[PDB]
């Protein structure tokens, strides 16, 4: 009842699912689908009970190529899974009929981890999730093997690494999506300190699905650091719905029509061609054989050019089946567009300003690597406020093999066990769903 | 109470120090006024300076504790927190610097005291450490070859004694007269020299600062001979190995 | 025959050792010392240069008033006054931090990986060494592909460079040797095979860039410094475009995939970046100490070189300098590597365990921490009492309690040989030390001493770490002094006694056994003698660029 | 429930409100009223109108003596407080009906805001609450002067300091008990982050109230951090029971029995003979002349223990009227009491520990201060696992004003707002009141 926009929300194949919905339904404040999500990477961890197994073999732990020489102990733990994991859900659980959640994967060589929800409701940010995990299964390998005082303590460093000695939990055998809330580049950048290749690893590189995933995380955070408040709330709402959502079917319309021969070229005139067809710009001044274009809804505006965008990296890091391009496109997209159109390109500059320092630091010496490793928390790409990254997720899903750090070197862990959890695999159908559901309640 | 584990005289000095139905033994006597100079927070004559109004002046908050907790005098008045701290030679001085500490808060009430190797400390409301003060260097607490009033440069603990048998002291507070035999004040506490010094008495003599040190040496009693006090000290180290581990 | 402190007290003072009276007072202050009138000749200098008072002996209270000792740098005959110990009166000490701070341990094995991968071109040991005869022009601040470079002056940066070692012997001895750190001319047999077996064909740089920038700027310049340098020799070497997709794979490699830094960055407190010393656990002290390749037969002197590498950067420098400052913490640093007294203590231990169970063979539990900490305590403690110099001489609580301590730590790991053990050892010996003395040491010497019993096996989040994984960050360590050094050296107590090459970090023991290093890792307690002799020459100095 | 015991529930004049409750419903878990707390904690902003118009108007922001000679904008913003308070919460709120609280205070001076809980459910920490009230007034103050596009810099820049080129909010005028989440010594420590003379100010210098209040959040944080997980969650509950709570009226009555002319010492005595009454310890060996104590439940023998100490700190500075020996005590009064008894002293020697480095960090020239600026997070006093900090709370409560750095030196703002919110300022008798009601859940 705040904005009067409405959208149409179609599936990753473009059928419309549901038609006239509301924009705040697909809020991140009102969307169930989305609270869900966010819940669930906050209390989610992924347990290597094969590499603790093999830490504690080899006495290698608490980081690269460190072991101490004589305290090595062999345990059965991947043997013994079942009842290491039960009995650490014992520990993890509130009670017992929460929704706390252990399960094993891989034969018991991993374990799929829900911290209950209740531990959440009274703490201050998500570090029980890991840490809680982390001594129920110290405790649970501890009680299997009844290992003595005197050797308990490798146990703990064969899980939780080099903590509290290194900041982080430096050389540990389980992992989260998020990273420690010390990392944060400013208060309220927790959901944006996931890696792109953890997004690509838990939607197992369905190009829609990851970029849904990284604008639901993204523009979520949006709103924890108050960034869509006010002013700049509606603006926030149409990127989510347009760019990540494919409302109205545009991104997916702008590919097929670009997809056999495009290039970022035609699929902006194709873009400048639609926003004109829709009535979200027209001619404002005409110049010596050119059209400067002006709008009466810049929000709107920025939702189509941002929906171009997504469509031209899919055109054009699509066409190269590689990602490393995707630096590009964000830059010349929106560079392009502006002297097409006499308008501002996406986020006011912020996409192409993103995009000028992700080019140099995916193609120098000075820092940064490949598409894959960067995130909305990266000093790199922190500066869209939440335009610039989902293009990244589809890029880094349509690579078919031209990275040294894929999401198969860094994100392995993830992959196993965060995509086993439907709503992080698929968010898209989810969040759809959610916003039929409470379409007459906004 | 039982205080302290242990056969020795050492053992039993210590539960003496910090049982409070032990009789400090009086050794001497010193003055109102003097207690005040070696303190060097005021003047003999001068009024108590005050940190904070009287607590019948101020709006207390509604407080149960409060009104089941009696304020020391010199809390009600709203003294200055101030000091006396003291410096006990390893070389069989009567106190030591945790027995000390300890006996203090069996003793004295609104007590802050630490321990340090060389030197120990009580801060409590000023009125109220002149009453306390007084008991300090009045009895057995205090040795005037052996321990030290030192507010600063407290080095000594650990040094040699001089010819006398008196403990260093960078700034000598304290004088050991060889002609009588006595020990003098003739500076307070933080080094200040004063108008008329303050008598100590006399040094306590080899055989009774052996009877009441609360220090164990080998050439007195040894802490490894103190078996039983060896025993409780290494129950103290499992139990709370063990209790770190699993309650 | 004589305990081993014995020649340093009667160097120190007149009267025999066990003498228990003295003469105060009438030693002249100051004057006594030779040191304490070169400062306040200094001092009046320096007040009338600059218009400002500075040194006077006459502010404050007078030094002085007992004899203000020399002390000897254990296993050494060099016996200096304690000025000269001061790390900001010794170059050597200096430049050690400066050696750590300014190294980086970086692979070379996912670069290679990109180059044949990504780029298709093939890395040979004539590639490398290539590589290396570039990165080493580069590295000290060289260019190697824009027109128009201006420079880092060679002599200004003289001591950085990049070398290399692998544990395959044979592409080893196909590199130039001027590059590289050759582990079976370095290493004992049995250490060689060890330290080879650990890092396997794996290849690893150790680079170190210039003291002169590391002292400009700070620790966590090491590491970027580094990448970069590697960044344009891998351009230069392997024809890469200069700046493509590829060239971000190798920035990432350096920087972050594998990179190992000396320290690990601080909590917001205590803010630091990467390769300062409270990020440096006490395993990677133990490691970077080189005394285990050229001491094996002495566990006592091993551990105890590394008890004083630790006792001098974390006392001294990170914990007297970095975290407060002023005249700092010399004296609660230098009583675990003067004057014989700790190896005293230590070497008591040692027989005591060699002649009860045999080094090693101990049971690992209670029992045995019992037996060997509470005896080692009794006879440090013993020998304060017995020897009145000795007491005067470590004449502070905190300092005492210390060596005693670290004594009773090492003897358990050497007992048993495990450091764990040794840890509670070491705050056993801080309870029998209090009630023994009824001090310890200063006001909030033995915060981690009360809380340490429990925390030895816990397992708590915050709480539980093997002592080698343990550092000046685990929580109930980040503050006092009188303690780093000392885990550092029972970290490699139990390491010393099994003979093992390493104690937490193989890549690290390799990468400072390397001659071209500006202090001489084999004998710390010597080069902290050197440098109170001021025949040290450091790295880093301005001369060639300031005035004569 | 997970265990067995049970307790009697007292209010803070010593008075029975309800007999044989589970411990668990203590629990920070399971207690609505410690969930109510710490998410009111979470969500909670105080905003000083007063000092944000005199930041303007002298152009004084950014930091302390800090000043930008030409940029002064003289706004009556404090005139104006009624229409710009109502337009912040247009903009904080989710929905018309939800929990978002803004309340003038002082005249128009100041303003307690609590920002909707609906925004932190979606949320991975807490930094909505400072950051969304922060935009929320910039743009209302903006809004109601018609601020210039060339000016509102300075608006934005008096309300929240110099952040982003700061890391934290440096020079702000709003103020939350919490710090940002960068500053945290490690996961799961945020709720330890609360200064303690920030819990002294919100209880309004109630001894027994602030004990509470700071044994809730120590404890609370206790159960983030993973500690109060499995072999040691019942130790953590029976000390937030007989330490924090007053359970069984423990505290109260050691204090009621040793407050006329009692010591540290006597205290000790009583607490042992009531142990020994209770059965929590008993004879287990007699050496000459002295008793050796044994237990078979140290969780308990902690408890009692720990309720002891806090009496025993009541006692000693309560009869100075005087703060700074309460880490004196804290010593002292486990020195002693193991001495006396052959058992372990409270948290196993870790309270006697944080009281060594806090004593010599209160009265040296190395860091550190009074009482009142330490808390849980840090370094000096983070040791003991939520044992010791709840004492130092009484301990300023019971300060008649001998400290610098008091609660009315650093806490002013933190008072005059937070001891609005009634669960804050009593939460012994909201929590205990809470405990009641779920008596029969458990
Ligand atoms: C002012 C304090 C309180 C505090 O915060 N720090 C001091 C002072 C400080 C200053 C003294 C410099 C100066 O004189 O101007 C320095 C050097 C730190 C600095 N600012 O550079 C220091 N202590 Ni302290 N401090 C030390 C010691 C100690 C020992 C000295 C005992 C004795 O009997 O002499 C006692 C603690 C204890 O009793 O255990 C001690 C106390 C104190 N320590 C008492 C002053 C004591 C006095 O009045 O004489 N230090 C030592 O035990 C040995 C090492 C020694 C440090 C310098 C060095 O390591 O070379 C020095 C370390
Ligand atoms: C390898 C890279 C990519 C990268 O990550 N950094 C490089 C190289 C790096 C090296 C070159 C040192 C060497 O030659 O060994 C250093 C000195 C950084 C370092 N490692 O110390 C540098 N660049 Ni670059 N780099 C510079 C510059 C530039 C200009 C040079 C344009 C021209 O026509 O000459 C261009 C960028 C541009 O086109 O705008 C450039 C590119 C590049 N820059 C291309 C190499 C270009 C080439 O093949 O020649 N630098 C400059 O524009 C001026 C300052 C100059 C820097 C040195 C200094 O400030 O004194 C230097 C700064
Ligand atoms: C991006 C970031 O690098 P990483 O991606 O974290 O490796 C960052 N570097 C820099 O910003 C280097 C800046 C100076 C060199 C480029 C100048 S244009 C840093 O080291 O923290
Ligand atoms: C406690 C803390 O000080 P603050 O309370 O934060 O001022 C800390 N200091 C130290 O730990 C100083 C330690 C070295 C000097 C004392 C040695 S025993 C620091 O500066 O970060
Ligand atoms: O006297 S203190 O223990 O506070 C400082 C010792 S250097
Ligand atoms: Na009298
Ligand atoms: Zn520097």
């Amino acid at each position: 009842a705040k904005f009067e926009d409405k959208v149409d929300l179609y599936d990753d194949r473009g059928n419309l699912v549901e038609e006239q919905v509301p924009l705040e339904a697909l809020s991140p404040l009102r969307n169930p689908a989305i609270k869900s999500i966010v819940q669930g990477i906050k209390r989610t961890v992924a347990v290597n009970l094969e590499g603790i197994e093999n830490a504690l073999k080899t006495a290698k732990v608490g980081g690269p190529a460190c072991k101490i020489m004589g305290r090595e102990l062999d345990l059965d733990i991947v043997g013994n899974a079942e009842s290491i994991a039960a009995a650490a859900k014992e520990m993890i659980q509130v009670t017992e009929d929460d929704d706390t959640n252990v399960e094993l994967l891989g034969g018991g060589k991993r374990a799929l981890v829900q911290v209950p929800s209740a531990r959440f409701d009274v703490a201050a940010e998500y570090s029980a999730a890991p840490l809680v995990t982390a001594t129920a299964f110290v405790q649970a390998i501890i009680n299997e093997f009844d290992v003595s005082m005197y050797d308990a303590n490798m146990v703990k460093a064969a899980v939780l690494g080099r903590y509290p000695q290194s900041v982080e939990y430096m050389g540990a055998n389980i992992a989260t999506m998020l990273d420690i809330p010390q990392k944060l580049e400013g208060p309220g950048y927790a959901l944006r300190n996931i890696m792109v290749n953890h997004v690509v690893a838990a939607t197992l590189k369905n190009t829609l699905q990851a970029a849904a995933l990284s604008t639901i995380l993204e523009q979520t955070a949006m709103f924890e650091m108050g960034d869509a408040v006010g002013a700049f709330e509606r603006m926030h709402l149409l990127g989510l719905a347009y760019q990540g959502m494919n409302a109205d079917n545009l991104v997916f319309d702008l590919v097929k029509a670009n997809g056999k021969e495009g290039t970022v070229g035609s699929v902006i005139a194709d873009l400048v061609e639609r926003a004109l067809e829709d009535g979200v710009i027209k001619v404002e001044k005409e110049l010596t054989d050119y059209k400067v274009y002006g709008t009466d809804d810049l929000a709107m505006w920025n939702a189509y050019a941002a929906a171009g965008l997504m469509a031209a990296t899919m055109v054009n890091q699509g066409a190269a089946r590689a990602a490393q391009g995707v630096s590009s496109t964000l830059l010349y997209y929106n560079d392009l567009i502006e002297f097409e159109t006499g308008l501002p390109s996406v986020d006011f500059g912020k996409v192409e300003g993103t995009a000028v320092g992700f080019s140099f630091f995916s193609h120098s010496i000075y820092g940064g690597g490949g598409p894959g490793i960067f995130n909305g928390n990266h000093i790199v790409t922190r500066h869209s406020k939440g335009f610039a990254i989902p293009c990244v997720a589809a890029a880094m899903a349509l690579d078919a093999g031209t990275q040294m750090f894929s999401p198969e070197a860094t994100s392995g862990l993830i992959k196993e066990v965060f995509s086993q959890v439907d709503e992080f695999r698929e968010p898209l159908k989810y969040v759809v769903e959610a916003a039929a559901e409470i379409k007459n309640e906004i | 109470a039982q205080y302290y584990p242990g056969t020795t005289k050492v053992a039993q000095n210590r539960r003496n120090f910090c049982n409070p139905e032990y009789e400090l033994e009086k050794l001497r006597e010193i003055s109102d006024e003097d207690v005040v100079k070696i303190l060097g927070h005021r003047a003999p004559g001068e009024e108590y300076p005050s940190v904070h109004p009287p607590l019948e002046e101020m709006d207390e908050p509604e407080d149960a504790i409060r009104e089941m907790v009696e304020p020391i005098d010199g809390a009600k008045a709203g003294d200055r927190v101030r000091y006396i701290q003291f410096t006990d030679s390893m070389y069989f001085a009567p106190a030591q610097p945790y027995v000390r500490s300890r006996a203090y808060l069996c003793r004295y009430r609104g007590a802050d005291a630490g321990t340090l190797s060389g030197r120990q400390i009580i801060e409590t409301r000023e009125r109220d450490l002149e009453k306390i003060s007084k008991e300090l260097l009045e009895t057995e607490f205090f040795d005037p070859a052996r321990s030290g009033v030192r507010g600063k440069s407290v080095h000594g603990h650990s040094l040699r004694l001089d010819e006398d048998g008196m403990m260093f002291d960078m700034l000598r507070r304290q004088i050991y007269n060889k002609d009588t035999g006595r020990v003098e004040m003739v500076k307070n506490q933080i080094g200040d020299e004063l108008d008329e010094p303050v008598d100590l008495g006399e040094p306590l003599d080899e055989e009774t600062l052996m009877e009441k040190t609360t220090i164990y040496r080998v050439d007195g009693e040894a802490y490894r001979d103190d078996v039983e006090a060896v025993e409780i000290m290494q129950r103290i180290h499992v139990l709370r190995s063990q209790g770190g581990f699993n309650l | 025959a004589d305990k081993l402190f014995i020649n340093a007290l009667k160097k120190k003072f007149e009267e025999s050792p066990e003498e228990k009276k003295t003469t105060f007072y009438t030693l002249g202050g100051w004057k006594q010392s030779e040191r304490k009138t070169e400062f306040v000749n200094a001092g009046k200098e320096v007040a009338a240069k600059r218009g400002i008072p500075q040194y006077n002996p006459d502010i404050g209270t007078p030094l002085g008033q007992r004899v203000l000792m020399p002390y000897q740098v254990s296993t050494t005959d060099t016996y200096v006054e304690g000025d000269d110990l001061h790390f900001v009166n010794n170059a050597a000490m200096q430049q050690m931090w400066d050696d750590i701070r300014r190294t980086v341990i970086v692979g070379l094995n996912h670069a290679h990986a990109v180059i044949e991968k990504r780029l298709g071109k093939e890395v040979t040991p004539e590639t490398i060494t290539h590589y290396l005869e570039t990165v080493n022009h580069a590295m000290p601040g060289a260019a190697v592909v824009q027109e128009h470079m201006v420079e880092t002056h060679p002599a200004l940066v003289a001591d950085s460079y990049v070398k290399v070692f692998t544990g395959n012997d044979e592409i080893a001895d196909e590199i130039d040797p001027a590059f590289v750190i050759d582990i079976n001319k370095q290493f004992p047999e049995d250490q060689a095979e060890t330290l080879k077996a650990e890092v396997g064909d794996g290849i690893w740089q150790v680079v170190r860039i210039p003291t002169i920038v590391s002292r400009t700027c700070d620790g966590a310049t090491t590491s970027r410094w580094s990448a970069m340098q590697i960044g344009m020799s891998m351009i230069s070497a392997y024809k890469q475009a200069a700046g493509e997709a590829a060239t971000g794979d190798f920035a990432y490699a350096a920087k972050h995939a594998e990179v190992i830094h000396m320290g690990t960055y601080l909590p917001v407190r205590r803010a630091r970046g990467e390769n300062e010393p409270g990020g440096v656990p006490f395993g990677y002290l133990a490691d970077i100490c080189q005394s285990s390749r050229v001491n094996y037969e002495d566990p006592v002197r091993v551990s105890l070189d590394v008890v004083a590498t630790g006792a001098m950067l974390y006392d001294q420098i990170w914990l007297g300098s970095y975290m407060s400052g002023g005249v700092g913490f010399t004296q609660y640093a230098t009583a675990a590597y003067t004057d014989n007294i700790l190896d005293d203590f230590t070497y008591f231990g040692k027989e005591y365990v060699e002649d009860k169970y045999g080094l090693c063979e101990a049971p690992n539990n209670m029992d045995t921490v019992l037996d060997v900490a509470t005896e080692v305590t009794f006879y440090g403690l013993e020998q304060y009492e017995e020897y009145p110099a000795l007491l005067e001489d470590q004449f502070g609580g905190s300092q005492r309690a210390a060596v005693v301590a670290a004594a009773a730590g090492c003897s358990t790991a050497f007992a048993t040989g495990n450091a764990q053990t040794g840890l509670s050892g070491w705050y056993l010996s801080m309870y029998l030390h209090k009630e023994q003395h009824s001090r310890l040491g200063f006001y909030g010497y033995d915060l981690q001493d009360q809380c340490g019993a429990s925390n030895v096996f816990s397992i708590r989040g915050d709480e539980g770490l093997p002592l080698e994984l343990r550092g000046p960050n685990y929580p109930n360590y980040a503050m006092n002094v009188g303690h780093q050094g000392e885990y550092a050296g029972i970290s490699q107590a139990p390491h010393a006694a099994r003979g093992d090459a390493f104690v937490f970090n193989p890549l690290v023991k390799i990468a400072f056994a390397d001659d071209n290093l500006v202090f001489d890792f084999t004998n710390v307690r010597g080069e902290f003698a050197k440098g109170a002799l001021r025949e040290f020459e450091p790295a880093g100095e301005r001369a060639l660029i300031t005035p004569a």
